[PDB]
């Protein structure tokens, strides 16, 4: 409800779906890039 | 950003006394704990020096054999690399031009990939 | 308008829109048909 | 070379320096369930502290490592890198470069466990295992010949069947005179005693030594006789050729002392030992 400045044990399919780059970063207007871009790989 | 020469040898070899003396300080302070607690339960108001909590060096021993750990791994993803690279790609570094690299790494990756769908093909008629 | 440029060239090499059509498109650095100095690791400007 | 595989053991070693403090404390962990026998479960604690003395060795493992640096960092591998954007979308070859491997790899079993065949019967499928061509003689002269350190010659002064002499640091000379593809019927001796150069007017046979060599002539016939696989006559002469190399030595002298007899050999398995006692 709040928020915070500390990670601590948050728990989480949500891993397949973080997992196993697709080819859409997010939006994905559709200017260029023919590269699966995982959303942790483009986060980090 | 860490610019440490990229050479790991050095790095893990200078590395190495940070390890042991942290596993020294660590039983050392292991015991110091446990003496502590050895006059608590039975002896008298003697152990009365504030030493370390033991979970900080612990952890912080674990997190630098994790850094020598992964350090240790990119060096051998390093040295593995070199290895098939040398093994089964020529040396052309500025002799061919760098496109005729690239066609012919091109045309090996086509060639992969047709050995692969021959066997796909081979084990879809097996089925 | 000196980006203005560039920056028309990438929209309609991103977007195509109504050398000629072909692949006409470098806002990267360290380019391979570069004079060869040394392995470059950010040229810009 | 190739000692950076070695740095691949030292990966795991230092996966037990992790493992190795906690075996320690889970031991610390609880304790005597029920001795009722010894105290030595408190030393069995010192005995896991033991192998913490490992870790040290990792340190000693670095004695023996870094023999020399090989020129040209990165081994022209990151040089696809330095490619403009349009060239990246391309490690699927880099991929490919470990899957060929692991190919190989897997032959290099495969073919290991093929050495345990099942074929019922090798007839009455059907053709002229003799080769045809005068010309794969010469393939296989060359294809010996690649070997190092190791000469080969060949005059083929009868007629269409293959004539080749063999030379080694000694002059344990080898002349093999066999057929279009295998090689057979061969005989060997020492010191000129042959001289199959020009010996009397051309390469004679002779048939003769000081009764010395003799038994390595009829070792090697048997060998000959022996290792005829049915297919891939290449195949046969380099086994042929492999099994000629580890004479170049004769100095050891192993399950017995070296008084034995004349000499001593017999190696088909690829090891060579006391003769007379196989």
């Amino acid at each position: 409800l709040p928020q915070r400045s500390w990670a601590a044990s948050i728990p989480t399919s949500a891993l397949n779906i973080l997992l196993l780059p697709s080819p859409t970063p997010g939006l994905v207007p559709g200017l260029a890039g023919s590269y699966l871009c995982s959303p942790l790989e483009r986060f980090l | 950003q860490q610019q440490q020469d990229f050479d790991p040898v050095q790095r893990y070899k200078m590395l190495i006394p940070q390890l042991k003396e942290s596993l020294q300080t660590l039983m050392k302070v292991a015991a110091q704990n446990l003496i502590q607690n050895t006059n608590i339960d039975n002896g008298q108001k003697s152990s009365d020096a504030p030493l370390q909590r033991f979970d900080k060096c612990l952890e912080e021993f674990y997190a630098l054999c994790d850094q020598l750990e992964l350090c240790l791994r990119l060096a051998h993803e390093c040295l593995s690399q070199s290895c098939d690279s040398a093994k089964h790609s020529p040396t052309l570094v500025p002799s061919l031009p760098y496109p005729q690299y690239l066609a012919v790494i091109k045309a090996q990756i086509t060639c992969a990939k047709d050995i692969h769908t021959a066997l796909l093909d081979c084990a879809n008629k097996v089925t | 308008t000196h980006i203005l440029r560039d920056c028309v060239h990438i929209m309609k090499l991103e977007l195509f829109p109504d050398q000629l059509k072909w692949n006409v498109q470098f806002c990267l650095t360290i380019p391979p048909s570069a004079p060869p100095i040394a392995p470059p690791g950010t040229p810009a400007v | 070379g190739v000692n950076l595989e070695a740095f691949s053991q030292a990966i795991s070693a230092i996966q037990a320096l992790r493992s190795s403090v906690s075996r320690v404390f889970d031991c610390l962990k609880d304790g005597m369930r029920n001795k009722e026998t010894l105290e030595g479960r408190e030393k069995a604690f010192i005995a896991n502290f033991q192998d913490n003395l490992h870790s040290v060795n990792r340190d000693l493992n670095e004695l023996e490592r870094l023999s020399n640096l090989v020129g040209k960092p990165s081994e022209n591998h990151p040089l696809h890198n330095s490619g403009l954007l349009s060239l990246d979308p391309y490690s699927q070859l880099l991929q490919a470069y470990k899957w060929s491997n692991k190919l190989q790899y897997h032959a290099g079993l495969a073919s290991g466990l093929l050495n345990q065949q099942s074929l019922k019967r090798s007839a009455n499928q059907m053709t002229t295992l003799v080769l045809p061509p005068q010309y794969v003689d010469d393939v296989i002269s060359r294809i010996d010949r690649m070997f190092p350190e190791m000469s080969i010659h060949l005059s083929r002064p009868n007629g269409t069947s293959a004539m080749l002499l063999v030379t080694l640091g000694k002059v344990l000379k080898v002349i093999v005179v066999m057929r279009s593809l295998f090689i057979d019927r061969t005989i060997v001796k020492g010191y000129n005693e042959s001289v199959y150069t020009e010996d009397g007017k051309l390469d004679i046979w002779s048939k003769s030594s000081y009764q010395v060599f003799q038994k390595v002539t009829d070792h090697a016939t048997t060998a000959l006789l022996h290792y005829q696989l049915p297919q891939m006559p290449d195949v046969v002469v380099r086994s042929f050729m492999t099994w000629l190399r580890s004479y170049i030595k004769l100095f050891q002298a192993p399950c017995q002392r070296c008084g034995k007899f004349l000499q001593d050999g017999l190696p088909p398995t690829w090891r060579d030992f006391r003769t007379l006692e196989a």
